[PDB]
């Protein structure tokens, strides 16, 4: 009883922790107790415990600072004892780690110590390390000396002393400005996925040491450059407490033949001789790039070293090997069979999300002015990866030193701390670094859960369900398709006239299913017809399982149909080379995949019929345009956005457009917009939209879909109903 | 959890609270049968709207 | 009519013997037992992020959580190292927080604020629920006495080593 | 039995690879004894335009190996080459020469009896109820292709899976189901191909 697992933390403070509110209630203790935690090597830690609606029941939350006070890693049992007999302190002395206080001088209490406990009331023991930010560094303290032992609260009556040489680190101890999981932002997912493959083979390998079937030993992490491939690798080794080996390619290609591969199984041995142990290859398609491109030696020479150490794994007990590419294609096939490196994980590019939190980690240490704001910059970086955000941030802090230091004349060996904590960072320093500022991730696809929801979708109030149900009744009741020996469907085509919706009714199921969303458009279709690359198709449909939970939309299927004519005709018929390549790939994908494959045309007579065939896109619905009712949802979503005057009728404007598509109601609303604007430009040289710059509009808005472009459909949708 | 009884002054739990003032107003009629009457309307029935458009009626 | 909620008001003095108990080494040994429960929701996390659900299963999950708590047990930590501890209904108004420390301390006219386990201030003239404020199911609440008396206090030399009435004091109890 | 489909046919046509052909008669001979299918031998003639197109013949680079190796197989191998087309039309007619595919059978739409027996074979996956009249929906389904019939089976099956999730928010198919069904199923083949399709083997006599 009273002995929790330890977890991660999701409060960035570090004088508390976080347990299941039932456990808080067996405890007799309430939301704001200061408690002692035991822990490894007769070493405890004194805490606040507070409660929320995520932590599991048998666990507890407790960041890195705590985590490493009670010689602890995640995983690992501690008991937790109310101790409601502390009492407040009344002489408290810190002294900073010598570590992390380097070419910096000044009152450490007045740029640190006093702002972080200034009514904080955290728990202090003496021997505690905890960590306190700012002046764009991250110093870390030790308590040598407190008036009573060996635990107090600090007070605002009590005094806090700081004179001395900074202290030297205990080699027993880690730094807290190593990487960890607190470091990394975006692709949790992927995070934990390697979660699950690492920590079993390498804390729990007695399940496999009797057992038969051995362990995966090799882990293959891809994605493009400066996504945390190496980070994450070193914070897993640092997290779980395994001895981490670097190795990249270029370090091992530089070397000569027989040096190259001594370097290599040099690696591997200590590797076991520090067990448990993680070999990490960074630039896999470096030091064992495709066979079929080199004839070097020592190429294909370091690459059978690299086998034979792999499956060596089998004897040198507790150890994985990861490894680092590109893209999973630019690598030795060999070195992917069963066995060896058999596991691997995409990365990807970080979304809107996780570029936010990237962002708020590498300016932890930075001291920000009022008008930052990290969730427009995040909106604004699109491309980039976190090497990029990393280096956006370093940017703005150099603008914010220019632009102080060079008033501030202080020319010494050291910084003095004070000038540092008045340094603040303004925004017009962010949006300054964001010009110089260029991606390294702007050619590769970024998929992403989309932002659009079934809010932002007028009309279609049977498809918004029936998309639903697709998504939810093959798992709510798999005895009755089992019983009637139906088979679930896993994708739907989309037919009608063009500004209907398609697209939004694909994104916003990805939305409310919070999956990742991948456009495939006309364009790419085309282009893979035309330069005779249509083999891509398979990475779209690789790129769909990894991705997954996703919707994978295949926009415009008539987009080279109608490159060869369409309405007229060259010497080709419905099949290409590129829907050729997506049937088969489509027959590949398993129900359990949890990928949802879409598709969308504005022609369906014109489009390969096999697309219809059983075992793909088995779902049929049509789009039509929308009815009176439906407009006036179409006007007021498209609207949602702007100030709109109550003269505005968007009823009236919905009876008269009646041909209109949805598209072409957003163009009335548009230049709605604009009017109101240059309306409003002039008379600062009117703050919202005026039926005046409606009817305006409806002198140029014009609907796109004819009479006879509806017949059209009609008959399609007859035929096939 | 401990509450006081308004009308007799008995400490109650959670559970014990409607029994008791229940009692309490029940017993009040032998001592003024309009004012009993009056709690009755109000406490015993959880449906305050509907005792509000009773009263105003 | 209905029965008026006893605040039950008590004083505590903690006893610093529950503080000492020692472990032995093997206590911090994780078992077999343990692992199947912590690798059982290693899977089950990773099946969590991979299952393609809508919204409406995605409730039923958080549904589960949800609905416990309708009462709160208030706790408030003194400067003179006792502990004023009393029963609230989860809706009721941080006033009638500031209402029980007031009937409880020795001068109940003189200035004081009461901070969150967080370091929130709690203001006495805003209004809000003890469930908006983050003080349900339980919560301990920091005393001090405001800056300005505490000035003419230190100044006059005057210790304060009493924050509540005698009228309570004599019925403290230990903690158990 | 080798399963040599139209894509397959295809992808040998669009990337100018009808070398492969061998390897796919090598796989024949290999393989003895086996049968050897080559589906939708008209898929590059519709790739191609099908009814317009071009102005060449309907002989191209895949057909024109196919037919060479043909010509260097031998009976002795045990191995049955069997073709099968919906546009004869269009077809290639060297594939008809003594030594290949000489030998033609049409196959018709099925008739009432055979419409009854698709019903019946396509219906053994799933729970039917008695009040079902499957002689009845055959009657109907006069220009219905066993594809069609397919369809219906399946849209009745449909049905009644998405009337029993509905009744927890049906430990059959009913009548009803397929009664509905027949209000959405179309035949896949027109009046006018009918004629054609019976015209041309008329033809062949
Ligand atoms: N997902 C991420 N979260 C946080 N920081 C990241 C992330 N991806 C990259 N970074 C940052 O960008 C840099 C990546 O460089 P490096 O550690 O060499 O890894 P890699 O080049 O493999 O991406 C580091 O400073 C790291 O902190
Ligand atoms: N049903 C609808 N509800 C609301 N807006 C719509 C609807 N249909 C089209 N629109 C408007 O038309 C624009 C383009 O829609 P989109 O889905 O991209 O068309 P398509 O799928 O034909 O490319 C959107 O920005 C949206 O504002």
């Amino acid at each position: 009883p009273n002995r929790l697992i330890v977890d991660e933390a999701i409060n960035e403070d570090n004088s508390v922790v976080s347990l299941s509110q039932p456990k808080m209630d067996e405890l007799q203790l309430f939301r704001g107790d200061t408690v002692l935690l035991k822990g490894k090597k007769r070493r405890e830690a004194v805490c606040i415990v507070l409660s929320d609606d995520t932590c599991s029941d048998e666990k507890i939350r407790m960041n890195r600072v705590v985590r490493n006070n009670l010689r602890v890693r995640l995983g690992d049992v501690i008991s937790i004892q109310p101790c409601p007999d502390v009492k407040y302190g009344k002489r408290i002395h810190v002294l900073p780690i010598d570590d992390t206080v380097e070419g910096i001088t000044g009152n450490l209490f007045e740029v640190y110590l006093k702002p972080y406990f200034l009514e904080a009331y955290r728990p202090i023991r003496k021997g505690d390390i905890f960590l306190v930010r700012g002046g764009m560094r991250a110093v870390e303290f030790k308590v040598v000396e407190t008036d009573p032992s060996p635990y107090c609260i600090v007070a605002p009556d009590t005094v806090i002393h700081c004179e001395g040489e900074p202290i030297k680190r205990e080699d027993e101890e880690e730094s807290l400005n190593e990487v960890g999981y607190d470091d990394i932002g975006g692709c949790r997912k992927q995070l934990a996925q390697i979660k699950e493959m690492v920590e079993l083979p390498l804390r729990h390998p007695a399940l496999f040491k009797a057992i038969g079937v051995k362990p995966p030993r090799g882990i293959l992490l891809y994605g493009p450059p400066g996504t945390g491939k190496t980070l994450i690798a070193r914070a897993v080794a640092n997290e779980t407490g395994a001895f981490f080996f670097l190795i990249n390619g270029p370090e091992i290609m530089s070397k000569l033949a027989g040096e190259s591969e001594s370097n290599l199984r040099k690696a591997f041995e200590e590797a076991e001789k520090n067990a448990p142990a993680i070999i990490f290859i960074d630039e896999l398609d470096a030091i064992a790039p495709k066979r079929e491109k080199t004839h070097g030696e020592v190429e294909r020479r370091i690459v059978s070293q690299l086998l034979t150490l792999m499956d060596g794994l089998k004897q040198r007990a507790h150890v994985i090997v990861m490894a680092a590419t590109n893209r999973p294609n630019s690598i030795d096939p060999a070195l992917r069979r069963f066995g060896r490196f058999d596991r691997e994980v995409d990365i990807g590019i970080p979304d809107a999300t996780g570029r936010l939190e990237i962002l708020q980690i590498h300016t932890k240490n930075m001291k920000l002015a009022d008008d930052v704001d990290l969730e427009q910059v995040a909106n604004e970086t699109h491309g980039h990866v976190g090497a990029d955000l990393a280096a956006l941030c370093s940017e703005a802090a150099l603008q914010a030193i220019r632009k102080k230091m060079d008033l501030i004349d202080l020319e010494d060996e050291t910084i003095d701390a004070e000038v540092m904590n008045s340094l603040a960072v303004t925004m017009d320093d962010f949006r300054w670094a964001l010009s110089q500022s260029n991606p390294s991730a702007l050619r590769e696809t970024v998929v992403e859960v989309p932002q659009v929801t079934w809010e932002d979708i007028g009309g279609l109030e049977d498809v918004k369900r029936e998309l639903q149900e697709l998504v939810q009744y093959p798992v709510e009741h798999p005895d009755k398709f089992l019983k009637f020996g139906m088979t679930p469907s896993k994708g739907v085509l989309f037919y009608g006239p063009p500004g209907c919706g398609k697209t939004l009714l694909a994104k916003a199921i990805a939305n409310e299913c919070q999956a990742n969303f991948i456009s495939i458009k006309g364009p790419e279709l085309l282009t893979m017809w035309f330069g005779e690359s249509e083999a891509n198709v398979r990475e779209i449909f690789d790129k769909a399982r990894q991705a997954a939970p996703c919707v994978l939309f295949f926009d415009e299927l008539d987009s080279i149909a109608k490159a060869r004519g369409g309405n007229i005709g060259d010497g080709g018929g419905a099949a290409d080379r590129v829907i050729n390549q997506i049937l088969t790939e489509m027959d590949g994908m398993s129900t359990k995949k949890n990928v949802f494959i879409i598709g969308a045309t504005n022609r369906p007579d014109i489009i390969d019929p096999a697309i219809l065939r059983p075992g793909r896109l088995d779902q049929l619905i049509y789009i039509p345009l929308p009815d009176e009712k439906s407009r006036v949802a179409i006007l007021k979503a498209n609207l949602r956005k702007s100030p709109v005057a109550k003269d505005v009728d968007l009823e009236f404007l919905a009876k008269m457009t009646n041909g209109f598509s949805g598209a072409d109601l957003t163009e009335i609303c548009q230049r709605a917009c604009k009017l109101a604007i240059r309306e409003s430009i002039e008379s600062e040289i009117v703050p919202e939209i005026r039926r005046d710059h409606f009817e305006e509009a409806m002198r140029f808005a014009r609907r796109s879909v004819s009479d006879n472009d509806i017949r059209k459909y009609e008959m399609f949708a007859q035929t096939l109903q | 959890v401990y509450f006081t009884c308004p009308l007799t002054g008995a400490t109650l739990r959670k559970d014990q609270r409607d029994a008791c003032i229940k009692e309490a107003i029940l017993l009040h009629f032998s001592t003024d049968p309009v004012a009993a009457s009056i709690m009755k309307i109000y406490t015993f029935n959880k449906d305050q709207d509907r005792v509000k458009l009773g009263v105003d009626t | 009519v209905r029965a008026k909620l006893d605040r039950q008001r008590r004083v505590f003095q903690p006893s610093p013997l529950a503080s000492q108990f020692e472990l032995p080494g093997d206590f911090f040994n994780l078992t077999a037992e343990e692992i199947k429960r912590e690798q059982r929701l290693r899977s089950e996390a990773v099946e969590r992020l991979s299952v393609l659900r809508t919204k409406a299963m995605r409730e039923k999950e958080e549904q589960r959580g949800l609905r416990k708590y309708n009462y709160t047990l208030l706790r408030v930590r003194l400067p003179d190292g006792c502990l004023l501890q009393g029963t609230f209904y989860a809706r009721e108004r941080l006033g009638a927080v500031y209402g029980f420390v007031r009937e409880a301390l020795q001068s109940d006219w003189l200035p004081f604020e009461l901070l969150a386990s967080g370091g929130q201030k709690l203001s006495e003239d805003e209004n809000l629920a003890l469930n908006e404020c983050g003080l349900v199911p339980s919560a301990l609440l920091t005393f001090s006495w405001d800056m300005a008396v505490l000035e003419d206090i230190k100044a006059a030399g005057a210790e304060p080593d009493s924050i509540l009435k005698p009228e309570l004091l004599s019925a403290i109890e230990k903690l158990l």
